[PDB]
């Protein structure tokens, strides 16, 4: 009669567990991403700002 | 030889994205923050003779990337509460973010309140007195500024790191 | 069976997180491949005003250099 809950339980500590490890990697994945994300921006900035200061250049040029 | 993760987050039109910009003294008014929604700025200081490396993530809450802002908010070592004294939900809403920063990112992240566009006191709406209060309430620092007169924009970043990096070299 | 009556209550929840938590993997990649897209879209809107602006620009510094010379 009980064992449905003796079950139950048992299988509460292994989704309990699971679910722990589940979550380091959730952990990691993110920091990963962080570190390529934070690459990508940087240079999509640089890049930008090289085509700028290009324009720049020859926009001083033009006024003196 | 440090590397400190922060994170700029509030309501949107608050300034958040200026108040970065300033303390990144970046010469362009050039973002992603429009049209996507994240932007991305380093900047490196002196704290009592080391080096610091700062790594200021700017989030705009849509849910277009929301498991991205998480990985933001989950590996964030100090993280900016900005509102606009010009504006109340968004300061209504400082509650609201420190529920996020609790829930969404760690347990021991160092936080700070900064009460923004101080520089325009006509168009007041919040206290000043009103929100140190809301600070202490909650034990964190707060910090009234202006991202277009420049004031206590860098003050707030070089407290906010020296705050990081003396909780660190306790450990 | 008060116990039960409740214990598969958590049961139930903590599944439907480890089942919430497995789809992270994924839907990293899915938003990283959409913000990467954007980024090179927007980026590039960008480079090309600076190109037209400089471009346009380039061809005076020889037409003013042409009316000095
Ligand atoms: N008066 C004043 N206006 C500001 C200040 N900071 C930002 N703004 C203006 O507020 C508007 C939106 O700010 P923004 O940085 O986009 O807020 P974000 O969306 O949270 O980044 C723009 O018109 C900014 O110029 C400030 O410190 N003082």
């Amino acid at each position: 009669l009980k064992e449905e809950l003796h079950r139950a339980q048992k299988e509460l500590k292994l989704k309990d567990e699971e679910c722990e490890r589940l979550s380091k990697v959730r952990e990691q994945l993110e920091q990963e991403l962080e570190e390529l994300t934070a690459s990508l921006f940087e240079e999509a900035h640089k890049m930008v700002r090289e085509a700028n200061m290009k324009q720049a250049a020859s926009e001083k040029q033009l006024k003196e | 030889d440090y590397l400190f993760k922060l994170l700029l987050i509030g309501d949107s039109g608050v300034g958040k994205t200026c108040v970065l910009f300033r303390f990144s003294e970046d010469a362009f008014n050039s973002t992603f923050i429009s049209t996507i929604g994240i932007d991305f700025k380093i900047r490196t200081i002196e704290l009592d003779g080391k080096r610091i490396k700062l790594q200021i993530w700017d989030t705009a809450g849509q849910e277009r990337f929301r498991t991205i802002t998480t990985a933001y908010y989950r590996g964030a070592m100090g993280i900016m509460l900005v509102y606009d004294i010009t504006n109340e939900k968004s300061f209504d809403n400082i509650r609201n973010w420190i529920r996020n920063i609790e829930e969404h990112a760690s347990a021991d992240v160092e936080k700070m309140i900064l009460g923004n566009k101080c520089d325009v006191n006509d168009k007041r709406q919040v206290s000043k007195e009103r929100g140190e209060k809301l600070a202490l309430d909650y034990g964190i620092k707060f910090m009234e500024t202006s991202a277009k007169a420049n004031i206590n924009v860098e003050n707030a970043f070089f407290t906010l790191a020296r705050d990081i990096k003396a909780k660190m070299d306790k450990k």
